[PDB]
């Protein structure tokens, strides 16, 4: 109820965090990764809270895709922080042409 | 020679093996003579729960036998 | 502990603001591993103890392993904390206030939703079962190797795959 | 040899 | 040794679930009629509570059918004291 | 129990932080203050992009991270009345996380 | 009376600083062998418990071995100055004390003395392990006999 | 579209924990599962658009189960009743709701 | 890259050295040394005093391997004044300074067994240490800095009853060495460490200037006692 | 035979580490098919009672289940007991 | 409870300052000196003399660092590893927790974080190696840590940490698993961060590595938090890989054997840190990946393979 409101701000602020871009792509991925962090606490304390065992390893898969996509994300930006030097957003200007 | 190690180690030693039998007899102590039941899972906590109302003090740890009926 | 898994949770709004406010991501990763720590005692507190303790092993390693990456990657030569800007400081002034402006109107002006404040502590799990033995959720998560075995493999292929991926990527 | 192995 | 210790601690546990499987109607006869006292101990207490406020029947449930809806820790022992709602609610996980 | 000797051993820490700063004398100066790095002026920011190696065996620390998560749950996963089914399948998640190392061992992404 | 307390409670805490004493793991020197010598099992450093600990941080006293020169006289004092406010000086060897070799040459620094606060002086090019365990013996009983909460309490 | 591969084959790959009231890890019961077997059960052959006419009171039954906004409601509603009757003075202090009651067993 | 300073004060420097590296990663790129951290000016200092005062540098220079300069010094001083040593002071000449190949080859594998991280030979071999540094102390008085070796032969004799204490050491310091050996060389961390790392080519050991244990690790035979044959 | 045996003769001379790595994953491999205790853990985690078993209405067609529990007719595990 | 924790925790920093001080003693027994016995009765007041007097050391505000993550460090560094203490079984534990190996695991890969915090706070490049190579330490030590108390404890088959006291009463745990408990060892010689596997406080490879700009104080608190780790997965592995004898009647018997049995184990743990020479992290995170990782999935799959190999699968 209100731990779930407040996770769902904690989500919607997320999501305010990830729409916007200050500094590094790098806490992007930290805002993606906090914004998967609270969608696990959320699917955790619906699936204790139904007392169903059976959708319990839920979390597991939405971890395991989320750490996946994060290290995905990680190669990625060593790939464009050894091509650019800096991983900052606002050199990426070139596809515009 | 090799002596001068053993009363460091003694005076350590004494300091290692204070705290599971200081625990073990603070546990005694604490729970009517028992041990402190181990609540593994929720079975154990609703027996833990049964005993703390059956003795009626509020307290687990005295229980009553066969001379309570 | 009645406002016990509330305030937690508040805490962990307070965390996802200051990780939401997005400083130099060392300060990101800080307020990261404290919102999961908030979260590891979110669940924790219900009753199933292997998911949060095991999320927050997971989340420690691979909060370490982008920490150690945003202290070799992404870094600059004057680091934003979070009250290095008074822009992030005041929006966390200004998120805290609006934080004590939702509980307040969740509280005591209408009073109407089904959000509740007056709730606390009793909807909090709504029914545990008190006799049974197998209520821990382990044997819960191990459900995928007996019976959600599909999505078991689904995942290990995944990651058999995403090997695959990062040594494709890499070199 | 073996033994060596 | 560890396959000896194995098949008698499997034993040993079928032994101790033995007794659990003999003991659980003992627990449940004790557990419906507690159930029962302490929501006929809510019922009593709601006729005193409100019996001034209108449209508003002692003993509703707003489950539609009539089959027994299991009882809530909300809806069981809310009307208690907080000691005793946490001692209930937070009882198993935070004996730690 | 476990939070409140979480609260009592950060406490106790807090007040060892706190006998730590407060007991000697208050004394600083900016040669004093200044960063190590053996006694010489900042040839460079330590904040600067440090283009380190293990990068790929650090990705492989994630996947093998989550691997050994769903790896947890096995003393529960033992316990059930499928036991071939979680053998055969258990040895075909273990047998392929093996073999992405020995990909990577024969790829050199270990290097 | 609590004159007598304030100076048990002084030489109390400087108990602990004479006995545990952590040294710097220095250099810099032909001299700074015998550093290792103290270091070495006939004239021991830990059995009067001392620690080389290479951080000035974890370090309590700097042992300026010998050699002194004009490059690295400011990487002595940038050390020494971050090496934090208990600090004490040993200066090992004559090019410690007063420039002893190479003291009319270019590119020397004339003694320790010229640039750091030095509490001690040991003569020797070759200070001998028994020179310096007397050295480190002699500024532990002069940091001990210093009285640093007796001048706090007639202040 | 749906394309029905496990339909077409027969086996389950994820039909198996597609509602609350599935089979469990030795069969320990989620909570209306009895509620959710009924809503299941109303509406097999009758159709998604029909079951919302057909079987409104039994998902209403279920949800109301499942989110227990009226018994919160009505738990909120008995407290603030109770608060406002303590600070009138009609309530007795409850000796079953004040710690000094008699434990059953 | 950053350009980092590796500082005189890291004791894996031996005190001394400023050397600044532009690394990238930890894979490091190029190590450029500036020496001169202990500059003293000894080749200015020499020329303004005589010769005997010019000896006791050399007790300084190599200051881990002593007797061996003042050997070196007093043999260029003596071809240059045409002097031949007497052959019982040429025997001290070289038993000193095999004592003294002894210490730099202690000190070596010492320093190298304390800059990889076996800190035990940093204590094991100074005992034996200390006991070939009685033997400094019988001959001259001080235990490093001996100005034994004059030109002309060595100073003085040496105290009577030293051979057979020199005996007593060497049938001892045997074992030690093997004990060393069999802790720091069939072991597998020295094994992993110090296997094809720091190569050099035979080429570039004749064309940078090494010499000495450089050009016997490369594998070429110059010693420089039997194939220049002095003392 | 001979070439394939000396490489693997001269893997667990240099680099045993794999090869023996491999050797045991083979006998992980090879076990279940000649394991004669490999069909008793699943009927054990079936005859554990985690939990209630239902006991069923009478009805008098056939006693293919017992009347009354302490009685050794029936499903026993005396087989089960004795390993 | 509150006079158990005094008892608990009192004695332990007590008897982790005197594992300092035998530390010391056995390390320089293997060194061939005597140890530290002017100071005190055979030597029993030098390190509490350390924890004094780095008390009115001068602690370190730098102009780089970001002093609240700078001083926020050391307290969780101490809090880290003496509450990681309280799931420790003993005779009976403090904290009865039902899956507790997984909470030491997690506590354990917090200790490798307070470390990285330090070497970014400090604002030092010798920090940053040291940080980084922290970093190198956790992708080399935390998957086989992991495997090796996952395989061995599918033998118990339970997380709860009371249930490995009642399964080896008669015979240890060594005996059934050999490979393991040598890897074990050496793993966590990686995460107590010792002079085998000490990659990240080294005086020979940094200026002692992510205790750079740390005096005082703070710097008493990672020394605090380091030997406590010390004494904590010598006791982890005295607790697993090895089975003292049991009397339900009699626990304090079974408290000096953990004594003799831990002492030897610190002392072997003394021992293997001041013999080897100390490691680089190439062969580090190629020795563990490349050999030991293989080894330890193999012995897990063998460990897959016991349980329908022969006599059921372990109790719950
Ligand atoms: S006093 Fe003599 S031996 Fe000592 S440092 Fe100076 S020249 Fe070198």
């Amino acid at each position: 109820p209100s731990t779930f409101f407040n996770l769902t701000m904690a989500f919607s602020l997320s999501l305010l965090g990830t729409l916007m871009f200050r500094s590094h792509l790098m806490s992007t991925l930290l805002c993606l990764e906090g914004m998967v962090l609270s969608l696990f606490i959320m699917t955790s304390v619906t699936s204790l809270n139904s007392n169903s065992m059976s959708s319990m390893p839920i979390p597991i898969t939405i971890l395991v895709f989320a750490a996946c996509e994060a290290a995905v994300g990680l190669a990625l930006l060593v790939k464009v922080s050894n091509t650019y030097g800096t991983d900052y957003v606002q050199n990426l200007n070139l596809l515009q042409c | 020679m090799w002596f001068e190690i053993l009363p460091g180690l003694a005076i350590m030693g004494v300091c290692l093996v204070i705290p599971g039998v200081s625990t073990a007899y603070i546990h005694k102590f604490t729970n009517g003579g028992k041990e402190k039941r181990v609540a593994r899972v929720q079975y154990q906590w609703y027996l833990m729960e049964r005993d703390r109302r059956i003795s009626g003090v509020n307290r687990y740890y005295v229980s009553k036998g066969l001379e309570n009926i | 502990m009645n406002n016990y898994i509330f305030v937690l949770s508040s805490l962990f709004l307070v965390g996802c603001l200051g990780l939401a406010l997005k400083p130099s991501p060392i300060y990101g990763g800080l307020g990261l591993i404290v919102s999961g720590f908030v979260g590891c005692l979110m669940v924790l507190g219900f009753g199933g103890s292997f998911l949060g303790l095991m999320v927050f092993l997971i989340y420690l390693g691979g909060m370490l392993v982008v920490f150690g990456y945003t202290t070799a990657m992404a870094t600059e030569e004057y680091p934003e904390t979070w009250g290095s800007n008074w822009l992030i400081l005041g929006f966390l002034v200004l998120g805290v206030i609006m934080e004590v402006f939702l509980i307040c109107v969740l509280n005591y002006y209408d009073e109407v939703g089904v959000i509740n404040l007056d709730g606390l502590g009793d909807w909090l799990m709504y029914e545990v079962d008190d006799v049974g033995v197998m209520l821990e959720g382990g044997i819960g998560v191990a459900a995928m190797y007996s019976c959600a075995t599909w999505m078991m493999v689904v995942a290990g292929w995944s990651l058999f795959a995403g090997i695959f991926i990062i040594i494709e990527i890499t070199r | 040899d073996m033994k060596s192995a | 040794r560890m396959m000896r210790w194995n098949q008698e601690r499997r034993r040993l546990l079928i032994e101790d679930l033995e007794a659990r499987i003999a003991l659980m109607p003992l627990f449940q006869a004790e557990k419906d009629r507690r159930t029962l006292q302490i929501l006929r101990e809510n019922l009593e207490e709601e006729a005193i509570i409100m019996k001034d406020v209108p449209n508003w029947k002692v003993g509703e449930s707003v489950f539609h059918t009539t089959r027994w809806v299991p009882p809530l820790i909300g809806e069981m022992y809310g009307l208690r004291t907080k000691e005793e709602m946490s001692n209930a609610n937070f009882g198993f996980t935070w004996y730690t | 129990n476990l939070y409140t000797v979480i609260f009592i051993n950060i406490l106790l820490s807090l007040t060892l932080i706190l006998v730590a700063f407060w007991l000697p004398q208050m004394n600083l100066y900016s040669e004093k203050a200044n960063p190590y790095e053996c006694g010489f002026d900042p040839t460079s920011s330590a904040r600067l992009p440090f283009s380190m190696k293990f990068f790929l065996v650090a990705i492989t620390f994630l996947l093998f991270d989550l691997e050994i998560a769903l790896l947890l749950p096995l003393p529960w996963a033992i316990q059930t009345i499928k036991t071939s089914t979680m053998m055969i399948m258990a040895f075909i998640l273990v047998t392929i996380l093996s073999l992405g190392l020995a990909y990577e061992w024969t790829q050199k992404g270990l290097e | 009376r609590a004159e007598y307390v304030v100076t048990k409670l002084d030489d109390l805490i400087n108990w602990a600083r004479r006995s545990s004493l952590w040294p710097m793991t220095f250099g810099l020197a032909c001299c700074a062998v015998e550093m290792m010598h103290m270091a070495a099992p006939r004239y021991d450093m830990d059995r009067f418990g001392v620690v080389f600990r290479a951080s000035p941080r974890q370090a309590d006293v700097m042992i300026v071995a010998g050699t002194l020169t004009n490059k690295m006289a400011p990487a002595l004092r940038k050390v020494y100055d971050q090496m934090p406010e208990p600090r004490y000086v040993v200066s090992m060897g004559s090019c410690a004390n007063g420039g002893g070799y190479y003291h009319y040459s270019y590119s020397v620094v004339r003694g320790c003395d010229r640039i750091v606060p030095v509490d001690i002086y040991v003569p020797g090019c070759p200070p001998t392990a028994e020179a310096l365990l007397y050295g480190i013996l002699q500024l532990q009983r002069k940091i001990k006999r210093e009285q640093k909460l007796k001048i706090w309490y007639r202040r | 579209p749906f394309l029905d591969i496990q339909k077409k084959l027969g086996i389950s790959l994820d039909r198996h924990f597609m509602f609350l009231s599935a089979e469990q890890p030795y069969k320990n019961a989620a909570r209306c599962h009895a509620f959710e077997k009924e809503w299941i059960e109303c509406a097999h052959g009758i159709g998604g658009t029909r079951a919302k006419k057909e079987c409104k009171i039994e998902f209403d039954d279920f949800e109301e189960c499942l989110l227990r906004y009226k018994t919160m409601r009505r738990m909120h509603d008995i407290k603030k009743q109770r608060e406002k009757l303590m600070k009138e003075g009609k309530y007795t202090p409850p000796p079953h709701h004040s710690g000094r009651e008699e434990p059953r067993p | 890259n950053m350009t980092l300073n590796f500082g005189p004060q890291h004791p894996a420097a031996h005190g001394v050295l400023r050397l600044v590296l532009e690394l990238s990663g930890e894979m490091v790129r190029k190590c450029d040394p500036h020496i001169g951290l202990l500059h003293r000016g000894t080749e200015k200092l020499i020329e303004y005093k005589t010769y005997l005062q010019a000896l006791p540098y050399f007790d300084r220079l190599d200051y881990v391997s002593m007797m061996c300069n003042e050997q070196a010094y007093s043999i260029a001083v003596e071809k240059l004044l045409n002097i031949q040593p007497p052959p019982r002071a040429q025997w001290i000449r070289v038993l000193f300074g095999e004592i003294t190949r002894i210490l730099n080859h202690i000190m070596a594998v010492t320093t190298h067994a304390l800059d990889i991280g076996a800190m035990t030979p940093f204590f094991w071999m100074f005992e034996e240490r200390e006991k070939m540094f009685e033997f400094y102390e019988r001959v001259s008085g001080a235990r490093m800095h001996a100005a034994y070796i004059r030109p002309g032969g060595v100073h003085q004799d040496l105290p009577l009853g030293l051979l057979d204490d020199i005996y007593e050491f060497s049938k001892n310091f045997s074992l030690r060495i093997d004990e060393v050996e069999e802790m720091l060389t069939n072991n597998r961390i020295w094994r992993n460490r110090t296997v094809d790392i720091g190569v050099v080519t035979a080429e570039d050991a004749l064309n940078y200037g090494f010499s000495g244990v450089m050009l016997r690790g490369s594998g070429i035979q110059w010693d420089l006692r039997k194939t220049q044959p002095y003392d | 035979a001979g070439r394939i045996s000396a490489f693997l003769k001269n893997a667990w001379a240099k680099e045993p580490v794999l090869v023996v790595s491999f050797s045991v994953w083979g006998l992980a491999i090879i076990m279940p098919m000649i394991s004669p205790y490999t069909k008793y853990a699943s009927m054990i985690n079936k005859a554990t009672p985690y939990n209630y078993p239902v006991p069923v209405r009478d009805d008098g067609n056939m006693p293919d289940v017992p009347s009354h529990p302490q009685d050794p007719l029936g499903p026993s595990l005396d087989w089960l007991k004795n390993l | 409870f509150f006079i158990n924790i005094l008892t608990l925790l009192v004695p332990i920093l007590i008897a982790m300052a005197f594992l300092t001080l035998v530390e010391r003693k056995i390390l320089g027994y293997m060194q061939l000196r005597k140890g530290p016995n002017i100071v005190g009765p055979y030597g029993i007041l030098q390190p509490f003399a350390d924890a004094m007097k780095l008390f009115m050391k001068e602690p370190m505000r730098p102009l780089t660092t970001s002093m609240s993550l700078f001083i926020i460090a050391p307290t969780l560094s101490l809090t880290l590893a003496l509450s990681l203490w309280v799931p420790l079984p003993m005779p009976h534990p403090l904290i009865n927790l039902n899956l507790g190996i997984l909470f030491i695991l997690a506590t354990s890969s917090l200790s490798v974080y307070s470390i990285l915090w330090s070497g970014w706070a400090s604002n030092s490049k010798y920090s940053l190696f040291g940080a980084l190579r922290a970093v190198a330490q956790t992708i080399s030590y935390e998957v086989t840590m992991a495997i090796i108390l996952l395989s061995v404890l599918l033998m118990n088959g339970s997380y709860s940490l009371q249930t490995l006291i009642t399964t080896q009463e008669h015979m240890w745990l060594l005996l059934p698993a050999w490979p393991m408990a040598m890897m074990w060892f050496i793993s966590t010689l990686a995460e107590t961060n010792r002079a085998p596997f000490d990659l990240t406080e080294g005086e020979s490879e940094l200026v002692s590595g992510f205790n750079v700009e740390y005096a005082a104080g703070p710097f008493a608190l990672f020394f605090m938090a380091e030997y406590t780790n010390i004494i904590l997965m010598n006791a982890l592995t005295t607790i697993i890989f090895l089975g003292p004898l049991y009397y339900i009647n009699l626990p304090e018997l079974y408290s000096t054997n953990f004594m003799m049995e831990a002492l030897l184990l610190s002392s072997t743990f003394l021992w293997i840190r001041a013999s080897y020479p100390r490691f680089r992290y190439d062969q580090l995170m190629h020795l563990l990946w490349k050999n030991f990782l293989p080894l330890t999935l193999a012995l897990c799959m063998w460990h897959i393979s016991l349980p329908i190999f022969t006599a059921g699968v372990p109790p719950y």
